[PDB]
């Protein structure tokens, strides 16, 4: 009789801790099933800036009437 | 009765007159084409933190 309430508890702490730390899982094992959804299969679209590769900067073009009309 | 154009000639870029239609929509100018959309969003921190293997925080 004087062992439990001196030391520990029953189905009020070790239950609903199982219900507690098993809600840190469905936002962990499911976001890890979105990286494979997105990173490996992005793929040919390249919409989200992960496969964004630099090509050229069009700022350095010129527009003056350069001295040959047919160029 | 003509002029001796000493130095004023062959310089001083002018304008002439509007004679013909200006060729807008030039030689081909096919497309841009379209860009890809961006994200503005809202910078929140990590949802539970770094989610790597066990790695709580």
């Amino acid at each position: 009789r004087w062992i439990a309430r001196t030391f520990f508890d029953g189905p009020e702490k070790n239950y609903e801790r199982t219900m507690a730390i098993l809600q840190i899982e469905a936002e962990k094992a499911e976001l890890r099933l979105k990286e494979l959804e997105v990173r490996r299969l992005m793929r040919a679209r390249g919409d989200g800036p992960w496969f964004h590769y630099p090509t050229i900067d069009k700022e350095l073009i010129d527009h003056s009437p350069k001295a040959t009309p047919d160029n | 009765g003509w002029v001796r154009p000493d130095l004023g000639d062959l310089s001083k870029v002018t304008k002439v007159k509007t004679d013909r239609p200006l060729p807008e929509n030039p030689y081909h100018s096919r497309a841009r084409p379209e860009p890809n959309p961006e994200v503005e969003g809202d910078l929140k921190p990590a949802r539970h933190g770094s989610r790597l293997f066990f790695w709580t925080m």
